């Protein structure tokens, strides 16, 4: 229990910026899932919800302290964003 | 009363969402007039800046507002032509009405009302169904009245009875707002319920 609150100390610190190829595929994610918006819960995809997908994948950069986002890392945020919509189905 | 409603619902179809997401992302990835010129012109053009109508705009104004009313259209709508074609001229600073501003005006009404006027929340196949549902109930007050001799009967059971005999299914507010309408033209009592035909 006294481990966490030096490291998520340091995790804040760190800030992390990241590239642009992970921003183009960040676009077409959020494309499949205005897509998924076209297909019950009513919830959308919105920009907001973007943004909150922007804050997920660089707090997982902030975790492995890490320079840039990895492509993974977006794709099993957007996982995490998926068992959030499996929570609005059940 | 409101001059301009606009409708700023839309669905997704790719096209500029990529661009919206990618500017969205460059205040990230990087760091016209200005804001207090905008203000100084603002406040020169409100109260230094006195537009006129002319004499000629007129006929442009009142064949644009036969073509609106014979299409849907109220003088409200005209009163707004005229002062957006006002604030064009302001806009301007021209100091005179010309004949570009009120077909822009026009242009922009139009707009407005693609989204007889159909106000106060009514549509004209509720304002009919209304009085058919009316009908329907003076129709099954007279069956009530060849049934029975007293014809007060409960509101759950004649409405399901005109529900269900007359036409497809409305809401039941419908029924008891004709009802009303009714006591209104006081063809129809009411207590409570009980509703008593005359």
């Amino acid at each position: 229990p006294s481990k966490m609150r030096e490291y998520i100390a340091y995790a804040k610190t760190k800030r992390p910026v990241m590239s642009e190829a992970v921003n183009d595929y960040v676009v077409q994610a959020y494309i499949r899932l205005r897509q998924d918006s076209k297909r019950f819960s009513f919830g959308q995809a919105t920009p907001r919800t973007l943004l909150g997908i922007i804050r997920l994948s660089q707090a997982l950069a902030k975790l492995r302290l890490a320079d840039m986002v990895d492509i993974d890392d977006v794709e099993e945020a957007l996982r995490l964003v998926r068992v959030s919509k499996e929570s609005l189905y059940q | 009363r409101f001059d301009l409603v606009y409708l700023v619902l839309d669905k997704v179809d790719e096209k500029n969402d990529r661009e919206l997401a990618k500017h969205l992302t460059n205040l990230y990835l990087e760091d016209v007039l200005p804001v207090e010129f905008l203000t100084m012109y603002i406040s020169y053009a409100k109260e230094h800046i006195h537009p006129i109508i002319t004499e000629a705009a007129k006929t442009e104004l009142v064949r644009a507002y036969v073509g609106m009313r014979k299409m849907t259209a109220t003088t409200r709508q005209l009163e707004s032509m005229i002062r957006l074609a006002e604030a064009h001229a302001k806009m301007k600073l021209k100091n005179v009405v010309e004949l570009e501003d009120v077909q822009e005006a026009v242009r922009l009404i139009r707009s407005a009302i693609k989204d007889k006027i159909d106000m106060n929340l009514v549509q004209t196949g509720k304002s009919v169904i209304q009085r058919k549902l009316q009908e329907d109930l003076s129709r099954e007050i007279m069956n009530v009245l060849k049934d029975q001799a007293s014809d007060s009967m409960s509101f759950n059971e004649l409405i399901k009875q005109i529900n269900e005999h007359s036409q497809d299914r409305v809401e039941s507010s419908d029924i008891q707002e004709a009802l009303s309408r009714l006591q209104q033209e006081d063809k129809v009592i009411v207590l409570g319920g009980v509703r008593r035909s005359v």
